[PDB]
């Protein structure tokens, strides 16, 4: 409207929102679809759901490789949103109990899930990179606000999906049975509308072309750099001052610098999967903690599961609260949060949140009687401080990480650093899956262990970020 | 393995609590199901309870209200029908399937690999 914020981004978050909505509207019912429509084993349903989730988290690598090395972006976004819509059509077409049975349903559902994962993996990094591209490199202050609004749109979509999805699958009869066709059709229509709104702003975007087969050049440069040193019986200048400087006979300097920046950022991101895994282990253990505390609140009876909705909601309050106020206050004095102190402080806040959760668990355990009621029984409150702390940590880490990944990425490969971010998230989720089974510790000991692990991970990340040399 | 069953005659509008006890491998490895075979009919599906009992499903008929429960300690599973009608005067079978990965429907006799003998609940 005024300046510094292109109209284009209007059709970059409204799309993102409309996408996240749809996604969360499909996953929420997904497991039930396996159990009560396809009538699958519990093990089979859980395994298929987890495989779909993992593929969704991992596909961002293929999405970015397609986007940056070829076809540019806004054409990978369009052509992968088309695949997303096709997968949605298949998935909603496989939930109709009229045609075929137990064979067409399974095949169509699996193909739709595969296509949905492929589309999501390539709509996720490319859309953020495109929205960032819409801003001039000079206007680095507005890009951070754009990324904050992007994250806010994602979280608003999540909250609205939680609040709206139970209405679709509640007491609806598609064809003499529960209406599972609608539960997938509505997300399909939402994704169609997201694609429509994104495409409507084609004349306004700032589509930058790709700089070539950047992935192939990067891999070849790394290969040559590692091969040159192998002077087993010789060698006078294998590669000095860096492990890439003497992969320079070929691969002109503009490519060596870009691959150097990529490798530096990857080395920085190495420890983030552990943080993602540890911070993910709070939507399950905190339910167990909530089940053991009072939830009447006098006014409204609050179930433990509903407490989950308190994390997205709080995010909606902190994204504008921080950016507009807290950060502003930090700028009053000489304090200079350089997008890497923000992430370290976020990790520290998450560690403190888990320590507070352990303290609350200890307080719960210290129960004694005076239907008998425990006098020292905690209300569902006292879970507010830990939710607030972990939510502040998540906001500060995620928004700053998006901005850092975009800002510290060479122009040729802007959308592969977003892929690296999402890949750290995916590996963290994989670690969560692997370590979920190993559960033999008390709740309080588990929480204190998670807090200590988060502290150590934050220490390692801070020590690695102190020596990080920013792109210039 | 070696599943069993227990039940007998009930009043026309009464209730029963059918049993199923496993006398072998652990009860935590088995997804269980209740079927019925009315005289001169086929084996219909009555209920299914997954390992750990976290997932429970009932046939479309589910005459009255049927509830399936199971405790893995001592390996014993219950079915609690409540609002029986002169119908459903069939023989009830308990079936067990070892946990595994399959695409076969959990509401079919093919999924279950060990069918124990059945009771003769009548009305
Ligand atoms: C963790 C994310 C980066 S946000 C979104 C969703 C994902 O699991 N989570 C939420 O919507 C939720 N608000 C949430 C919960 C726990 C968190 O640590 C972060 C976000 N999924 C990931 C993705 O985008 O790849």
């Amino acid at each position: 409207f005024g300046s510094s914020y292109p109209v284009s981004i209007a059709f970059i978050v409204v799309n993102e929102f409309c996408e996240r909505f749809s996604y969360y509207g499909m996953k929420a019912v997904l497991t039930l679809y396996f159990l009560y429509f396809l009538h699958w084993n519990e093990d089979t349903s859980t395994s298929v759901y987890h495989a779909f989730s993992s593929l969704c988290y991992f596909t961002p690598i293929l999405g970015a490789a397609i986007a940056d090395s070829w076809l540019g972006k806004f054409k990978t976004i369009i052509y992968l949103s088309l695949v997303y819509v096709l997968g949605h059509v298949f998935k909603s077409l496989g939930a109709i109990p009229i045609l075929g049975g137990k064979m067409l349903h399974t095949i169509l559902s699996l193909v739709g899930l595969s296509l949905i994962a492929l589309g999501t993996g390539g709509i996720k990094p490319c859309v953020a990179a495109f929205g960032g591209d819409q801003f001039e490199e000079e206007h680095a202050e507005a890009r951070t606000r754009y990324f904050s609004v992007f994250y806010l749109a994602i979280n608003a979509g999540s909250l609205i999906s939680t609040f709206i999805t139970p209405m679709l699958r509640g007491d609806v009869k598609c064809f003499g049975q529960d209406c599972y066709a609608l539960a997938f059709g509505v997300p399909g229509l939402l994704m169609v509308l997201a694609l429509v709104v994104f495409a409507m702003g084609s004349k306004m975007y700032r589509k930058p072309p790709p700089e070539g087969n950047i992935v192939a050049q990067v891999i070849k440069c790394i290969w040559f750099a590692l091969c040159n040193r192998f002077r087993n019986r010789s060698g006078d200048l294998p590669k000095r001052q860096h492990w890439l400087d003497w992969a320079a006979e070929k691969y002109p300097k503009h490519l060596i610098a870009d691959v150097k920046a990529l490798t530096r950022v990857l080395f920085l991101y190495i420890p983030l999967p552990m943080f993602w895994a540890l911070l993910d282990q709070q939507g399950s253990r905190w339910t167990l903690q909530a089940n053991k505390m009072n939830g009447d609140l006098g006014f409204f009876v609050l179930q433990p599961d509903q407490m989950q909705v308190l994390n997205p909601f709080l995010v909606l309050i902190f994204i504008p609260l921080f950016d507009l106020v807290i950060y502003r206050l930090i700028s009053k004095c000489r304090i200079n949060f350089s997008s890497l102190r923000k992430m370290a402080v976020g990790m520290i806040l998450a560690c403190l949140a888990f320590a507070v959760a352990a303290l609350v668990e200890t307080k719960i355990n210290g129960m004694i009687h005076p239907e008998d009621i425990p006098v020292n029984k905690l209300s569902i409150a006292w879970q507010l401080p830990q939710y607030v702390l972990v939510t502040a940590a998540e906001v500060m880490f995620s928004v700053t990480g998006l901005e850092f990944s975009y800002s510290q990425a060479p122009s040729s490969m802007k959308s592969v650093l977003q892929a690296a971010w999402l890949l750290t998230v995916a590996v963290g989720n994989i670690i969560v899956l692997v370590v979920a089974q190993f559960s033999g510790l008390a709740q309080w000991a588990e929480f204190v262990l998670f807090s200590c692990l988060l502290l150590v991970v934050c220490l390692i990340f801070s020590v690695m970020a102190y020596y990080y040399v920013p792109l210039k | 393995q070696l599943v069993e069953s227990g039940g007998g005659l009930v009043q026309p509008g009464g209730s029963l609590r059918l049993l199923c006890v496993a006398s072998g491998r652990p009860f935590n490895d088995y997804d269980m199901g209740w079927f019925r075979q009315a005289p001169g009919k086929e084996r219909e599906f009555v209920a299914s309870i997954s390992w750990s009992g976290r997932v429970t499903d009932y046939s479309d008929s589910m005459k009255g209200r049927c509830t399936v429960s199971r405790d893995n300690a001592k390996g014993t599973m219950f079915l609690q029908m409540s609002n029986l009608v002169p119908r459903d005067t069939a023989v009830y079978y308990c079936a067990a399937a070892r946990r595994r990965w399959t695409f076969k429907a959990t509401n079919t006799e093919e999924f279950y690999e060990t069918w124990g003998q059945g009771t003769q609940v009548t009305v």
